[PDB]
RNA sequence: UUAAGUUAUUAAGGGCGCACGGUGGAUGCCUUGGCACUAGAAGCCGAUGAAGGACGUUACUAACGACGAUAUGCUUUGGG
RNA sequence: ACCGAUAGUGAACCAGUACCGUGAGGGAAAGGUGAAAAGCACCCCGGAAGGGGAGUGAAAUAGAACCUGAAACCGUGUGCU
RNA sequence: GACAAUGGUAGGAGAGCGUUCUAAGGGCGUUGAAGCAUGAUCGUAAGGACAUGUGGAGCGCUUAGAAGUGAGAAUGCCGGUGUGAGUCGCGAAAGACGGGUGAGAAUCCCGUCCACCGAUUGACUAAGGUUUCCAGAGGAAGGCUCGUCCGCUCUGGGUUAGU
RNA sequence: CGCGAGCUGGGUUCAGAACGUCGUGAGACAGUUCGGUCCCUAUCCGUCGUGGGCGUAGGAAAUUUGAGAGGAGCUGUCCUU
RNA sequence: AUGAUGAGGUUAAUAGGUUCGAGGUGGAAGCAUGGUGACAUGUGGAGCUGACGAAUACUAAUCGAUCGAAGACUUAAU
């Protein structure tokens, strides 16, 4: 069997989140956690929430047992953006881009 | 320094409505803008 | 200080290999076993570094 | 030795505070360097306390700042009053090693080792 | 066992193909709106204050529309 | 034997608006849930957003810039190398 | 059947494929149209069918007619997404600690210590801007970081003259 | 007439001005004179340094020959014969 | 620069502190004494002393975690 849990719209860029989740991918619950919760970077808060969602919403709908649990693909996909303006110099504009993602995590059981 | 340096009184009585309506060529800028249908003229 | 070619997807991954980061330096406490933490620092849920309470 | 991404004189200043600081609280949250910095300002601060000379006072006064402590007895007390009446009393077997360090682990903001420093 | 010779396995990462996804808003279908015109009518308003606007009126009121201190409307005549 | 939302009016939408300019003046972008709102009671994670189940619905793989949803682009998994 | 010709720019000639609409005729379609995607399909070429997934309502076929009738380039126009690149940069400057607040704290609040200005970075005030003032709530976007905070957002208040 | 994404910018070679001379004149002179803004965060090759991967048919630690490569390569004065 | 290289990681002298020194500065603070005073003298080559030498586990290098072989075939001599 299989679970998920998504977060759609989060403020930070995939290339920053894809650095973690290639930490994740493929590993024990609790370890994934502990990885997440020491890492300094500022996805892994994220990353956790939609991890630990996941293996709430494992235990309670699709019921599993939390123990025996591994991260078989957590990817992260290009949202949308917002496009934004800082004022360089001589009237130039020069464009931002504030970046989004979509944190998807996905737990099984091994079978 | 820079080019626009506000007053009120500099702007009313130059580009204001009664300057405009005070001349003949003026109320041609009001007929264009209230043909044209600028919700603000002056 | 300009290019004059783009780059490539194979070489923007064939760069991007180096720029991961790395597993933390992590270990289990034994006053809890499971709950693993940073290696030299303190435990934030035991509080604790060899034994003692922080 | 080491500088701490300030000049001199702010360098100076920021090891004296945190010196202070430590003398009232017994224990401070702050960044490994300036850890490893300030113990040694304390523990020769310390030695000097041992010593317990007025020459010694005096040459501690270089070091320390003027501030005022409110006492479990609701008394007014000074940094190097607490120092040589107190902290030079505990440590009069204890030949140094008046510091211990405690890495707690990375900070969000910037990504900074903070410390857990104390004088046992 | 030793000597000589031959050869693979590896994939950090890459390429080709396939599958699954996302962003993005083309295409198809549609139309509240527009374009060119036909026939008929009409071809001005205003000092008994114009056209155009400003300010305001709703139970709650920011805005469009209608309205004007008789203000989100008053009377009458007919329709319904 | 006109357009069908980069077209057709500058304007299908609160457009001569927003924005720019002292000023005359210039001058945009922006359409579609569903038959009907029946517009997700309720439980779980979360501080929330967001999501997963459940239930409305023919359809949510229709859940609010909500018909379809190409390409560039970003990625995950893997067969041969 | 025999024989021959068939490189080709500017360019001349001819036979055609396709697109949108229309007339006529014959037809398909919620037992699933167009459109999109996939395929190892047919034709001498432009290009045409068949299946399967999606999709949810219009569309081909024959003959003829009319054109807003075919795009790879115009330092083309509009929009979208990338490479440069996790790279410059984050805008003159002294902050540190303790206690709180809170899901979350270098960044918010309080206290202390230190420092900066001090013909002033202070106090008033004409223009100008026009509610940014104040209080209580909030953290989507703004803030070149974070944010429990704000000149941002919500709600409600606030400007009293005979001199 | 090596080298200005390695420097400078005296000189020539923009606009100002003045002398001689020419020209009716505007203005002109390989005639002279005073003055006069030198933009760029290096993608590729290249070069200098510095590391990770794999390979070298077991896995490791140390010492190593040298196919090759690079460097250095100067010269006076004095004394004696 | 970062990686790396090297010294060490409690069976421990790796760094800090502590006690001794070297080198450097050059005669602390307090007290007394002579002077109206500025000052001078003695206690005393005084005290201070970042990086260098030595000794010393007082503090921190904790408990731990990961990676890393079982050696192909053929031919010849044994
Ligand atoms: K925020
Ligand atoms: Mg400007
Ligand atoms: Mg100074
Ligand atoms: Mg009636
Ligand atoms: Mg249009
Ligand atoms: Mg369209
Ligand atoms: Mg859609
Ligand atoms: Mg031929
Ligand atoms: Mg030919
Ligand atoms: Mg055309
Ligand atoms: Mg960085
Ligand atoms: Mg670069
Ligand atoms: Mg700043
Ligand atoms: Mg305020
Ligand atoms: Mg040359
Ligand atoms: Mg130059
Ligand atoms: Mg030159
Ligand atoms: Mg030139
Ligand atoms: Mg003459
Ligand atoms: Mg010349
Ligand atoms: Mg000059
Ligand atoms: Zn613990």
């Amino acid at each position: 069997m299989e679970a998920k849990a998504v977060a759609r719209t989060i403020r930070i860029a995939p290339r920053k989140v894809r650095l973690v989740l290639d930490l994740i991918r493929g590993k024990n619950a609790a370890e994934a956690i502990a990885i997440l919760k020491l890492t300094n970077k500022a996805s892994s808060p994220v990353i956790e929430k939609v991890l630990m969602s996941a293996l709430a919403n494992a235990e309670h709908n699709y019921d599993m047992n939390t123990d025996e649990l591994v991260v078989k693909e957590a990817y992260a996909n290009e949202g949308p953006t917002l496009k934004r303006f800082r004022p360089r110099a001589q009237g130039r504009a020069s464009a931002i881009n504030k970046r989004t993602s979509h944190i998807t995590i996905v737990v099984s059981d091994g079978k | 320094k820079r080019t626009y340096q506000p007053n009120k009184r500099k702007h009313s009585k130059v580009h204001g409505f009664r300057k405009r309506m005070s001349t003949k060529n003026g109320r041609k800028v009001l007929a264009r803008r209230r043909r044209k249908g600028r919700k603000v003229l002056s | 200080a300009v290019p004059k070619r783009r780059t490539s997807k194979t070489r923007k991954n064939k760069r991007r290999t180096h720029f991961k980061i790395s597993v933390p330096g992590m270990t289990e406490c034994p006053n809890c076993g499971r709950e693993y933490k940073l290696s030299h620092r303190v435990c934030k849920n035991c509080g604790s570094y060899n034994g003692e309470e922080v | 030795y080491r500088k701490l991404g300030r000049t001199s004189d702010q360098r100076k200043a920021m090891l004296r505070d945190l010196a202070t600081s430590l003398i009232i609280s017994e224990r401070i949250e702050t960044t490994e360097a300036r850890a490893k910095e300030v113990r040694s300002v304390v523990e020769k601060l310390i030695t000097l306390g041992k010593k317990g000379d007025l020459a010694s006072r005096r040459n501690a006064a270089k070091t320390l700042r003027n501030v005022e402590i409110l006492n479990e007895d609701e008394t007014t007390q000074t940094a190097l009053q607490k120092l040589f009446g107190e902290i030079a009393e505990r440590y009069t077997e204890r030949q140094g090693g008046y510091t211990r360090i405690l890495k707690q682990g990375p900070r969000r903001g910037d990504g900074a080792e903070s410390v857990i420093i104390e004088l046992v």
